[PDB]
């Protein structure tokens, strides 16, 4: 609540329960390598 | 002047493993070092390297974030691995130098199987 | 960043001169090419570094030529003990095309 | 006093004595032929 | 273990520490 | 600039040297080539070693 940013990007999708761990930055797997990949320097929050 | 590796064993895929090469007769604070792998039926490829000032940044592009190199003390450098796969089976040699190398250790193979 | 070892396989005789070509996709950093002979089951030993400079304690038979993008190794002769794969270790201006790279193998067989 | 000890301990059971609140003269000890080995690391003999 | 050592109502003994 | 390609050599490049011990400091732009043996402590070494 104390930070200012130029822009914010929100991405929405549907995955099953055990694939949520792949949404952390730098993670691997079928979802992380073929569907949605995040930078190791990701700055944000992952909500599910 | 010799180097010796340790930590090669059978480990299931997806589990972390620790490797270590130790320097005998000299300290890993003057001589450059590198970490390399050679598959039994494939060419040789390098992963990481760090010596003197912080030099860990230089990593292989394919290695990505699952590869890290750090020297626990002056004479021993440890290698940490994550997300093991069947394509990661190779022989691990502790190289001595970035672009030019003098002598390496015998090499400890790290096979991955379930 | 990947260096091509053309030809991949080289055959030569004991008294026959040996040549090999290692091409780099990008220009190397200030002549940082190296060459190592990898005997089976053992890590490679240095034979030639910085294209042509000879290390101390090696035989006077390996001479290197070329600079920039194209380089080559020339060996005057073989004593039947140089049957090993050669890797041209290509140093790069780092943070461009990885930080350094290794090429493919080039083993030399001797027909007897 | 440490050098004048009649008996010295073994290397595995090495003795240790803390020394403080005293004025130490090292130049006399350093310039002695009775000492076969005298090597200083991280400090100069003249600056001792 | 000891690290340091030292060996050295008509009366009022004032002190500061 | 980096000059690895020529100056450095395997087994020890001992061509260039430096003065590990000097009796005093250095005046700027002064070149010393005396290379004379230096004694420390009680300076008793009037000979070679």
């Amino acid at each position: 609540n104390d930070l200012c940013f130029t822009n914010v990007y929100a991405d929405s999708f549907v995955i099953r329960g055990d694939e949520v761990r792949q949404i952390a930055p730098g993670q691997t797997g079928k979802i992380a390598d073929y569907n949605y990949k995040l930078p190791d320097d990701f700055t944000g929050c992952v909500i599910a | 002047q010799s180097l010796e590796e340790s930590g090669g064993d059978l480990v299931k895929p997806g589990a972390s493993l620790t490797l270590t090469c130790t320097a005998s007769g000299f300290t890993f604070s003057r001589y450059y070092m590198s970490w390399v792998r050679q598959a039994p039926g494939k060419g040789l490829q390098w992963i990481g390297c760090i010596d003197n000032t912080i030099d860990t940044t230089y990593y292989a592009s394919w290695a990505k974030g699952r590869f890290t190199i750090s020297k626990t003390s002056s004479t021993t450098v440890t290698l940490q691995m994550t997300s093991l796969s069947a394509a990661d089976t190779a022989t691990y040699f502790c190289a001595r130098g970035m672009v030019v190398v003098d002598l390496w250790g015998p090499g400890t193979l790290v096979t991955v199987s379930s | 960043q990947v260096l091509t070892q053309t030809p991949s396989s080289v055959s030569a005789a004991v008294g026959g001169t040996v040549t090999i070509n290692c091409q780099s996709s990008q220009s190397v950093n200030n002549n940082d090419l190296a060459w190592y002979q990898q005997k089976p089951g053992q890590p490679p030993k240095l034979l030639i570094y910085f294209v042509s400079t000879l290390p101390s304690g090696v035989s006077s038979r390996f001479k290197g030529s070329g600079s920039g993008t194209q380089f080559t190794l020339t060996i005057s002769g073989v004593q039947c003990d140089d049957a090993a794969t050669y890797y041209c270790q290509g140093g790069f201006g780092c943070n461009s095309g990885d930080c350094t790279a290794f090429g493919g193998g080039t083993e030399v067989v001797v027909k007897r | 006093e440490v050098f004048n000890a009649t008996r010295f301990a073994s290397v595995y059971a090495w003795n240790r004595k803390r020394i403080s609140n005293c004025v130490a003269d090292y130049s006399v000890l350093y310039n002695s032929a009775s000492f076969s080995t005298f090597k200083c690391y991280g400090v100069s003999p003249t600056k001792l | 273990n000891c690290t340091f050592e030292y060996v050295s109502f008509k009366n009022l003994r004032e002190f500061v520490f | 600039w980096n000059s690895n390609n020529l100056d450095s050599k395997v087994g020890g490049n001992y061509n260039y040297l430096y003065r590990l011990f000097r009796k005093s400091n250095l005046k700027p732009f002064e070149r010393d080539i005396s290379t004379e043996i230096y004694q420390a402590g009680s300076t008793p070494c009037n000979g070679v070693e």
